[PDB]
C-alpha cells in the first residue's frame, strides 16, 4: 500500500464460486454426516481428522471417498468438476492460460485424467517429479503459448516458483491454511506480471469445504487484526464456525451461509496516566 | 566553620568544599531528633519508604499492614517543633488497598504526579497522587519482593519487578507490556536496581546468591555476574560466580552509578565495580541482616565521602562506602529496621521498622 507507487501492480479481481454438490455426491455426504463414523466423532470416541478427511474426499469427488462413461474420476459426477469443465472451456476458447490448484494429490492425478480425456494441453508438476527438473517445466509453460493448463498443489516448489505466463487461476479446494491459498494465488500475481489475474475459488455450499473457507478468513482476519488494525467489523459465530459436520445445501431459495454472514457488505506523568487510563477503561 | 566561611567568601576554596565538607559533617553528626516526629498511621512494620526525588518534600510509606501513607517532611508550622503530617493515605478503606504487605514504594521519577507501589498480593500498582487511584495495577503470578523505576530513564519507563519467580519482569508503563522477563537467575529475585548512570543497565539478587547486571536492551542475557573471588575459584558456570555466601536481600548503586553496594545473608556488604562487576574488596565487617524479604538500605548523595546507611538489626550501621569504617549505628528502633531512606537536601534519613515507626534522625547543631 505504501509502496505501491513506486513499483507497478496489475489489478487482481477474485470470486468465490459456490459449487452444488452432485446429487450422487450429496447423498453419498448426507450417508457419511448420518452413518455411525460421524456419531462417533461426535462421541469424540474417534478421531475426528478421519471423517475431515473423508468429507474433504467427498467434496473433491465421490470417487476418492467410495473407490464406458464409468471410469475413475469421471467429471460429471462432482460439481466442482462441472464448473472446471466449464471454466476450462470458456478459458480455452478465449486463448487464456490456466493454473489449476488442489491440496490433494489423488485429485490431482484425478484432474489430469480429466484433461486428457478432453484434448486440453497441459503441464504436470507435483511433489513426485524431481527437484532437478522442476526449473525447466516451469520455464517452458512460461515460455510459450501452447500449453494450456498447468497443474499444482498449493505447497509444492518453492516459495512463489516463476509462473507468469498464465492468465488465469483455479483453486479446486480449499486448504485450512490461509496461507497456503494466498500464496497460490500469489504465485500466478507477482511482480512482471503483464495481464490482470483472476483467481476462482471452488466451493461446493454447506459442505466441509465452506467451513474451511470460513476458518479460512477467520484465521486471516486474526492475523490481520494482530498485524494492521485491532478494530476490525465482527463475522462470525462460535459455534456455526467450529460445527463442520452437516450438510445444508442451498435451494436458491435462501442466500450461501457466507453470503448470510457478510450480508452488510521525559514523560510528565499525565500523559502517562492519561495513556494508563485510557487503556484501563476499554 | 569559620575557616571554611572565610575561604568561601575570599575564593580560597571552592564553594563545593564548604558544601560537600558541612554536609559530611551534619551526616557524621545524624542523631535521633526527638524535636521532630513522623505522624504515626502505620498499624504493621512499615518495609519501605521513598522520598520524592524532586523537591524532596513529600515521603510514601508502604507497611506489613497493605496500607499506604503519604506523608509531608516539611515544618510548615513556625515553630522548630513540628510532626510530619500524613497528606494522604491508601487506607482500609481505600477500594485499591493492598490486600497484604507492600513491600516497596517508589515515586515516579521526574515528577510527583504518579508513583508506583508492590505488595504480596501479587500487584504492582500505579497510583495517580492527585486523586490518589489506581491508574493500572500488573498482576503477577507470584508475590512480588521489590520494584523499581529506573531513576535516570527519560526515554523507557520501565518497572524492573523481583517476585519469588527465577524470571525478573520488567512492565512498561509507557502503554502495558509486562511479557519481557530476563530469565537466568535460579530462585527468587529479593532486590531489583536500575544503575542511576546507564538508562538501561539493570542490577538484580536473588536468593540463588547471585547478583547479575542485565542490559534489557541486550537479547543474550546477563551483562556480567558479580564473584566474590574475581577468579580465585574459579569453575564452569552453572553454580560458582556467587555474590553473597546466601541469599543477596539488598542492592544500592552508590549515587554516581560506578558501584555496586550487595547486602546477603551471609552476613556481609560487598562493594562491586558495576562497570565490570569486580569485587573491590572493601571489609565493611560484619553487617547483620537475616531479612527473609528485600532489604532496602540507601546512600548518601552530595557530601565529600559518600556514606552507606545498612539496617542491622534494629540500628541503622553507617559506613564509609569506599573505606569500610563503619562511623556509628544509630539506635532509636524497638524492632528490626527494614528500610531507611535519605534525605539529600538536608543530609537527614528517615528510618521504618516492625515497630511501626518512622523515626528522623536531622544533624545535630
Amino acid at each position: 500500500s505504501d509502496v505501491k507507487m513506486s513499483l507497478s501492480l496489475p489489478d487482481k479481481n477474485e470470486q468465490v464460486l459456490f459449487c452444488r454438490l452432485t446429487d450422487e455426491q450429496h447423498k453419498v455426504y448426507q450417508n457419511f454426516v448420518d452413518s455411525k463414523e460421524v456419531y462417533r466423532i461426535l462421541n469424540g470416541e474417534m478421531q475426528i481428522f478421519s471423517g475431515l478427511i473423508a468429507l474433504r474426499k467427498i467434496c473433491n469427488h465421490p470417487d476418492l471417498f467410495s473407490g464406458e462413461e464409468d471410469q475413475f474420476g469421471y467429471w460429471k459426477r462432482s460439481g466442482k468438476m462441472i464448473v472446471v469443465e466449464s471454466l476450462l472451456k470458456i478459458w480455452h476458447k478465449q486463448g487464456q492460460r490456466v493454473l489449476l490448484f488442489s491440496q490433494s494429490r489423488q485429485m490431482l492425478d484425478i484432474l489430469e485424467v480429466f484433461l486428457r480425456a478432453q484434448k486440453y494441453t497441459y503441464l504436470k508438476m507435483d511433489g513426485t517429479t524431481t527437484i532437478a527438473s522442476r526449473q525447466p517445466l516451469i520455464t517452458r509453460y512460461n515460455e510459450d503459448t501452447s500449453i494450456f493448463v498447468f497443474l499444482l498443489t498449493t505447497r509444492v516448489g518453492g516459495l512463489g516458483v516463476n509462473l507468469t505466463g498464465a492468465n488465469r487461476v483455479v483453486i479446486y479446494d480449499p486448504d485450512w491454511n490461509p496461507s497456503t491459498d494466498t500464496q497460490a494465488r500469489e504465485r500466478a500475481w507477482r511482480i512482471g506480471q503483464k495481464k490482470q489475474v483472476t483467481v476462482y475459488r471452488l466451493l461446493t455450499a454447506g459442505t466441509i469445504e465452506e467451513k474451511i473457507y470460513h476458518r479460512q478468513i477467520f484465521k486471516q482476519f486474526l492475523t490481520n487484526r494482530v498485524l494492521k488494525d485491532p478494530k476490525q467489523r465482527r463475522f462470525f459465530k462460535s459455534n456455526d464456525l467450529y460445527e463442520l459436520f452437516t450438510l445444508t445445501s442451498p435451494d436458491a431459495s435462501q442466500s450461501t451461509e457466507t453470503s448470510a454472514i457478510f450480508a452488510g457488505t521525559p514523560l510528565a506523568s499525565s500523559s502517562l496516566l492519561a495513556k494508563m487510563r485510557a487503556r484501563n477503561h476499554l | 566553620m569559620l575557616g571554611f566561611l572565610s575561604a568561601r567568601q575570599t575564593g580560597l576554596e571552592d564553594p563545593l568544599r564548604l558544601r560537600r565538607a558541612e554536609s559530611t559533617r551534619r551526616v557524621l553528626g545524624l542523631e535521633l531528633n526527638k524535636d521532630r516526629d513522623v505522624e504515626r498511621i502505620h498499624g504493621g512494620g512499615i518495609n519501605t519508604l521513598d522520598i520524592e526525588p524532586v523537591e524532596g518534600r513529600y515521603m510514601l510509606s508502604g507497611g506489613s499492614d497493605g496500607v499506604i501513607v503519604l506523608y509531608d517532611l516539611e515544618n510548615s508550622s513556625r515553630q522548630s517543633y513540628y510532626t510530619c503530617k500524613a497528606v494522604c493515605s491508601i487506607g482500609r478503606d481505600h477500594p485499591d488497598v493492598h490486600r497484604y504487605s507492600v513491600e516497596t514504594v517508589q515515586w515516579y521519577p521526574h515528577d510527583t504526579g504518579m508513583f508506583t507501589s508492590s505488595s504480596f498480593d501479587k500487584t504492582l500498582k500505579v497510583w495517580d497522587t492527585n486523586t490518589l487511584q489506581t491508574a493500572d495495577v500488573f498482576n503477577f503470578e507470584e508475590t512480588v519482593y521489590s520494584h523499581h523505576m529506573s531513576p535516570v530513564s527519560t526515554k523507557h519507563c520501565l518497572v524492573a519487578v523481583g517476585t519469588r519467580g527465577p524470571k525478573v519482569q520488567l512492565c512498561d508503563l509507557k502503554s502495558g507490556s509486562c511479557s519481557h522477563i530476563l530469565q537466568g537467575h535460579r530462585q527468587e529475585i529479593l532486590a531489583v536496581s536500575w544503575s542511576p548512570r546507564y538508562d538501561y543497565i539493570l542490577a538484580t539478587a536473588s536468593a540463588d546468591s547471585r547478583v547479575k547486571l542485565w542490559d534489557v536492551r541486550r537479547a543474550s542475557g546477563c551483562l556480567i555476574t558479580l564473584d566474590q573471588h574475581n577468579g580465585k575459584k574459579s569453575q564452569a558456570v552453572e553454580s560458582a560466580n556467587t555474590a553473597h555466601n546466601g541469599k543477596v536481600n539488598g542492592l544500592c548503586f552508590t549515587s554516581d552509578g560506578l558501584h555496586l553496594l550487595t547486602v546477603g545473608t551471609d552476613n556481609r556488604m560487598r562493594l562491586w565495580n558495576s562497570s565490570n562487576g569486580e569485587n573491590t574488596l572493601v571489609n565493611y565487617g560484619k553487617v547483620c541482616n537475616n531479612s527473609k524479604k528485600g532489604l532496602k538500605f540507601t546512600v548518601s548523595c552530595g557530601c565529600s565521602s559518600e556514606f552507606v546507611f545498612v539496617p542491622y538489626g534494629s540500628t541503622i550501621a553507617v559506613y564509609t562506602v569506599y573505606s569500610g569504617e563503619q562511623i556509628t549505628m544509630l539506635k532509636g528502633h524497638y524492632k528490626t529496621v527494614d528500610c531507611c531512606v535519605f534525605q539529600s537536601n538536608f543530609q537527614e534519613l528517615y528510618s521504618g521498622s516492625r515497630d511501626c515507626n518512622i523515626l528522623a534522625w536531622v544533624p545535630s547543631l
